[PDB]
């Protein structure tokens, strides 16, 4: 009977901590993939708008090799 | 010892406590400079009320509470405003940017930025206590930081503090005084996250509490004072147990033991009475029988749905003022001859009883009468699984066009995120109904 | 705490600039010296969305004025409210665009934009919290349209995470006879799409037919327009500048009105509309065709989200009342699969001169009807590549205009599969 008193308690004791490390993990886990994420998405955005620069700087190049001709 | 530490988080959570706490202060005859002359033991004591005051050498009662904000004008009125004194300056809380009706931003790209020092803030109270029970946490579903924020902050505190227990109190949103679109989606989402973290959780439907502001006080269109004065008085009438001590007082600990036979059916359903203006009040004697009696008319419920319609698995009644033994065994004998309260089979159907013999207290310029005696009744009804039904449904038709999706997926969550927490709250509802089933 | 940054681009936008300052200047108790001169705090509560505030207590307009020629600001300085302004906050060339978007947008505004860009990094850094940048600009010149358009990518870059919004004057045959407007503009929406948060479209085709058909004015003046349009401005942005629940910043504005990012183009609408009423009336007439700044009509379409503002003393009950009535009696123009789409906000404090009025930002799906007008107009000229060596003289590709023509159209379908589609 005593055995199985300690056996409930560490029981008790292991399910609590248990509890914590997935709750723990889970978050670290979702709080990671949500970075990465939102930071893709911006670099996406930034490559985009600097395409945009350099189709800019073709226009340009284009005007100055028509101009002479 | 036996302490109980209140967060308020987003602009609901924060006028709510703002609505509380001033109610709580007249309750105990705390000055809004926060001294207590009532009370003779200085700088400390154990008394029923220092599980939500501490106390400071200089007399100082002190709220054990943090209000945090991602945007700061909301508690900056707070800062500023009659019960300035009663908070130290650390126990408010804010950013400067709010979550923008967004869940993501709630809970992840502003929230991540001061949850430290959040927690930080809670370690400070929570160091203070000899005994500390666990956590009250007041909270809008709508917005993005009542949403998120609360979501955010759930699981850090059981990381931090384990099992104590944390209750809520989540205002759930109406069309009369929403202020996005997105509500469904911030609801849905906090309500999954949260679900494991939370032991016990009372929705407040606002549009239940604007319906009994208009029909019960005349008020033609309430305002979110008008509707927060009425929901302090139903979280006080629960939170009373803990405040108060007398003979026949029962624990709120006690009531949660009958309300939750699972750990996800968790959502007691509040009904209080009696909510009548002074004009109506006025040579009008509202016996126990009649605010018993109120309790089983829907009318008067703080969600939206008809228990007639469901099965109870418990039922709980939280007296507060001149009220007896004799005549609350004598209503309630009453109500079970004339109305069909229908249990599950798997249930006992005798209703558990607290009586506190502080009258109920109204703050200076509001609309409820001032009377003898109130009672909030607590039950765990299948029915309250309507509310997430309804939810469900707003959620279901703009998660199928995925509208507005794209401004939770730019701040770094995923759609599968939603479905996953869809699919949490159509087992929640299956739950619901598989609880409600006779037994073979 | 949460300011925006104006910037006023080209004659149009400076024009309707000026004015939109003028009068929320007057209506916050700013004289044109800077000095508040008011009777309510209401006025000061969130002064800073707009104002900087200057040592003698002086507001100054957190306003940068562009142009590739002097004249029209010029005319700004030595205006009524021309000394609010910050002196070095007007940046201007002297070549001027021509009308010629390609000019405003890869050559002479190209050459300018970094002496706006200096000012805007200046009145960004000083910024407790930055919510966004505010652009007026039309879309048939070439600085406005061109380089505002150019504006909004270099900021974009710099400001990735802020709200990004323009008032956008469309052209109209009525109101101008330059013919290579359609250009200008489908190569400026082909940038708006994909770079601005929400784009309020101000249509001189409807604020000609309103001045024209309602106010009988036989000969609209450019100032009669613009009357339209800081009335227009001054309404959609109460829920910003005065305290309040709803839509009360950028971000928040456009997560309530924003279902799909490329679908973020606003029809604006205004009540009473007048020159020389119960909550009944105000709402009838907001929702009317007839006070729409942009000419479409909404029983053309469905509405994705609604926002309603009202100012002035009245019963909000009454407006809660009238707003339901609305939605219910024309329930089949408003989508089904966006629950409670409509949202309504009640501010105290009247505009100059009126007791009460309403103002309407609308995103319907019939705002195609705008699109396909300038779409018309645009291929006309381009089928028989009309007027093209303007564009291509300063570097431009056929490409380019095939692809804002191919964007711009696909706008249109977009619209239509959500006018189209159904919740079961
Ligand atoms: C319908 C197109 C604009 C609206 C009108 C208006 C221009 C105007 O108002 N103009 C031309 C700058 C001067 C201004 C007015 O002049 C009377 C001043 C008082 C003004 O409105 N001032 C306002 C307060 C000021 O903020 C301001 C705004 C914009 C520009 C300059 C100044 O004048 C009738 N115009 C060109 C016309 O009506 C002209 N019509 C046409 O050109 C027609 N084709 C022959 C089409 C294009 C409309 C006729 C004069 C032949
Ligand atoms: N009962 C009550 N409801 C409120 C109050 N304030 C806001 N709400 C409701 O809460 C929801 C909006 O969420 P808020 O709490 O304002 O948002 P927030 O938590 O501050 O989040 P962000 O502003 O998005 O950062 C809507 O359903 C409102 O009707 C209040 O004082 N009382
Ligand atoms: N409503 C309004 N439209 C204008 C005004 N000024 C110019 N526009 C319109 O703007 C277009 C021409 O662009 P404009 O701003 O004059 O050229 P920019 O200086 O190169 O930007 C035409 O369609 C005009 O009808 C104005 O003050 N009010
Ligand atoms: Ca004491
Ligand atoms: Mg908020
Ligand atoms: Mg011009």
């Amino acid at each position: 009977k005593r055995e199985h008193e300690r056996e409930v308690i560490q029981k008790a004791i292991e399910e609590n901590n248990n509890f914590i490390k997935m709750a723990k993990e889970k978050l670290a886990q979702k709080m990671e993939s949500n970075k990465e994420n939102r930071e893709a998405h911006l670099a996406a955005m930034l490559e985009r708008l600097q395409e945009k620069d350099k189709h800019a700087e073709e226009v340009r190049k284009n005007k100055e090799l028509k101009e002479e001709a | 010892m036996r302490e109980c530490i209140s967060i308020h988080v987003g602009q609901a959570g924060v006028q709510i406590g703002n609505a509380c706490w001033e109610l709580y202060c007249l309750e105990h005859g705390i000055q809004p400079d926060g001294q207590m002359p009532s009370d003779k033991t200085i700088g400390g004591g154990d008394d029923s009320f220092n599980t939500f005051f501490s106390e400071t050498g200089a007399g100082k009662h002190v709220p054990r509470a943090v209000f945090v904000d991602l945007e700061p004008t909301v508690i900056d009125e707070v800062r500023t405003g009659t019960y300035r004194q009663l908070f130290h300056p650390e126990q408010l809380i804010t950013g400067k940017e709010d979550a923008a009706n967004n869940y993501a931003r709630g809970h992840y790209t502003i929230g991540k930025e001061i949850i430290d020092l959040v927690l930080d803030r809670i370690r400070k109270l929570a160091d203070q206590c000899t005994g500390l029970q666990g956590f009250l946490v007041f909270h809008s579903f709508g917005g993005g930081t009542g949403s998120g924020f609360t979501s955010l902050l759930m699981e850090r505190l059981s990381v931090d503090y384990g099992k104590k227990s944390k209750l809520e109190f989540s205002i759930y949103p109406a069309p009369q005084v929403s202020t996005a679109v997105v509500e469904p989606y911030n609801s849905i989402l906090t309500t999954h996250t949260t679900l494991e973290h939370s032991d016990c959780a009372f929705m407040v439907d606002n549009e239940a509490i604007y319906d009994i502001c208009r029909r019960n006080l005349d008020i033609e269109r309430p305002t979110y004072t008008n509707l927060n004065r009425l929901i302090s008085q139903i979280v006080s009438s629960i939170t009373a147990s803990l405040r108060f001590d007398g003979a026949l007082n029962v624990d709120l600990t006690e009531f949660q033991t009958n309300l939750v036979p699972y750990p996800r059916i968790h959502f007691p359903l509040a009904t209080y009475a009696p909510v009548i203006s002074a004009e109506k009040a006025y040579h009008e004697q509202l016996s126990v029988a009649e605010i018993t009696n109120a309790c089983f008319e829907p009318a008067n419920q703080m969600v939206k749905c008809d228990p007639r319609h469901g099965k109870y698995m418990a039922c709980c009644l939280l007296y507060r003022g001149d009220v007896v033994p004799k005549d609350v065994n004598a209503a309630i004998a009453t109500i079970k001859t004339k109305r069909s309260i229908q249990f599950v089979d798997w249930c006992p159907t005798g209703f558990k009883v607290g009586i506190n013999y502080q009258p109920p207290t109204v703050v200076p310029g509001g609309d409820l009468a001032k009377v003898q005696r109130a009672v909030c009744m607590l039950s765990n009804t299948t029915a309250i699984a309507e509310a997430w039904a309804r939810l469900d449904h707003k959620f279901d038709l703009m998660y199928a066009k995925r509208a507005f999706v794209h401004w939770y997926v730019g701040e770094g969550m995923e759609e599968g995120e939603f479905s996953e927490a869809r699919e949490d709250m159509a087992a929640l509802e299956k739950d619901y109904e598989e609880v409600g089933v006779d037994s073979v | 705490m949460r300011e925006i940054v104006h910037i006023q681009a080209g004659q149009c936008g400076n024009q309707i600039g000026a004015k939109f300052w003028e009068v929320i200047s007057d209506e916050h108790g700013i004289d044109p010296t800077g000095s508040y001169h008011g009777d309510s705090d209401l006025q000061l509560e969130r002064i800073n969305v707009y104002y900087n505030e200057a040592t003698g207590n002086k507001y100054v307009p957190r306003a940068i004025l562009v142009d590739l020629e002097p004249g029209t600001m010029d005319s700004v300085r030595s205006g009524p409210f021309g000394q609010i302004f910050r002196p070095d906050n007007f940046v201007f060339g002297q070549s001027g665009a021509g009308n010629n978007w390609a000019k405003g947008h890869y050559t002479e505004g190209a050459e300018l934009v970094d002496s706006v860009l200096d000012v805007v990094r200046k009145e960004s850094e000083s910024c407790d919290c930055l919510q966004g940048f505010q652009l007026t600009h039309s879309l048939g010149g070439g600085t406005g349209s061109g380089m505002g358009t150019l504006l909004i990518s270099k900021i974009r870059e710099e400001y990735p995470d802020r709200i990004m919004n323009t008032f956008s004057v469309m052209p109209s045959p009525k109101v101008s006879d330059t013919v290579v407007e359609p250009y200008n503009a489908t190569l400026s929406v082909h940038q708006l799409v994909e770079n601005t948060d929400e784009t309020y479209c101000i249509d001189n085709e409807a604020l000609y037919d309103i001045c024209f058909r309602t106010l009988k004015l036989t000969t609209p003046t450019y100032g009669d327009l613009n009357h339209l349009v800081s009335a227009t401005m001054s309404g959609v942005t109460t829920c910003l500048r005065f305290p309040g629940q709803l839509n009360a910043d950028l971000r928040k504005l456009a997560v309530n009105m924003v279902p799909f990012p490329r679908l973020h183009f606003f029809m604006p609408g205004f009540a009473p509309l007048t020159s020389r009423l119960t909550v009944p009336e105000l709402t009838q007439q907001m929702f009317d065709s007839k006070n729409m700044m942009a000419a479409c009509d909404p029983r053309h379409g469905r509405y994705l989200t609604v926002a309603a503002i009202f100012r002035g003393r009245m019963s909000m009950k009454e407006v809660d009342e009238q707003m339901l009535n609305v939605q219910n009696k024309n329930s089949s123009y408003f989508v089904e699969w966006i629950p409670n789409n409509v949202k309504t906000a009640v501010c105290d404090i009247p505009p100059r001169g009126l007791k009460m009025s309403a103002t309407f930002i609308g995103n319907s799906t019939a705002i195609q009807e705008l699109f396909k007008r300038i779409s018309e107009q645009f291929t006309a000229m381009f089928r028989r590549k009309a007027f093209l060596h303007w564009y291509t003289g300063e570097g431009m590709d056929e490409m380019e205009f095939t692809e804002a023509e191919s964007n711009m159209n696909d706008l249109v379908s977009e619209y239509q599969q959500y006018q189209d589609a159904t919740a079961d």
